[PDB]
C-alpha cells in the first residue's frame, strides 16, 4: 500500500547520525527508483536512541533540501554537512 | 553501496 | 505546455484524484502528478477548469515536481478550505 | 527532463535569472529562466546548470506563476545549501 | 500505480 | 529585468 510521511529530528554525535543509506541516481537500491533508503541503524546511535527511523525508510528530505533524484555522493554530502541538528522527512512503507 | 552517516 | 491557475473551495475534499510521483510514474519517464478522475458535483467539477490529464505543478506555494506520490497526497490534503493550483494542460 | 541540482553557496548561488509573471522572458511563458552563470560561483563549480534552464522549484517552493521579484525573494531566502529542480530546453 | 482521492 | 542571485 501507500506509505506515510514522518518528520524525524536527530541530534548528531561524534560518530554521526548512526545509520547507513543506499540508493541515488546511477546507484539504484530499488528498481525504477533513485530514492535514498535506510539500510542499517547502529545500536546506541542517534537514530537508534531517537527510535523513529527504521530500516527501509526512504529519506526524501534533509532539512529543506530534497533528496529525490540526487546522486549517492550528494546524499552522503548533504547528510554529512548539516549542523548538529538534522530534520529528516521520511516515507514509511 | 552502503555509506554510513 | 499551457499553464492555468485554478482556485477551488473545498466541499464536504477537492473532488479529484491524482496519480504519479517519483517511483510511481503515471506516464513513463515522467514523475509528474496527473489528474485521473474528477467527481461530478465536487469542487473541481463546479469550478469547471480542471480536466483529466492535467499535470498539477503547484499547490498554493508548494511545487509538486519531483516529489513522491505520498508527498503529493500530503501536500494536497494539508490544505485549508481554499486551494490555489497551477496546472499544465496537455 | 527534470534535474535536481544541489548547490553549496560560495559567499549567492552565482547565476542570474529572467522571467516571471508580468516580465515574460519567452513569449507566452512566465517561467523563471537562467540567463547568466558566474565564473567561480556555486552553479559554475557544480557544472550542471546552463543558460536557458527553467527553474520550476527551489527547495519546496514552486517558481511557476510567480513575479520576478517573488522568484528573487524565494531564491535569496535560502540556506547555504540549495536544491533547484530545473527543466532543460 | 496508485490512484488517490484528494 | 535581469536579477543576479
Amino acid at each position: 500500500p501507500l506509505g506515510s510521511l514522518m518528520n524525524i529530528v536527530l541530534h548528531k554525535e561524534d560518530k554521526g547520525l548512526g545509520f547507513s543509506i543506499a540508493g541515488g541516481v546511477g546507484n539504484q537500491h530499488i528498481i525504477n527508483d533513485n530514492g535514498i533508503f535506510v539500510t542499517k541503524i547502529i545500536e546506541g546511535g542517534a537514530a537508534f536512541q531517537d527510535g523513529r527511523l527504521e530500516v527501509g525508510d526512504r529519506i526524501t528530505k534533509v532539512n529543506t533540501l530534497s533528496l529525490e533524484n540526487v546522486t549517492h555522493e550528494e546524499a552522503v554530502a548533504i547528510l554529512k554537512e548539516t549542523a548538529d541538528v538534522v530534520s529528516l522527512v521520511v516515507v514509511k512503507p | 553501496p552502503e555509506t554510513s552517516v
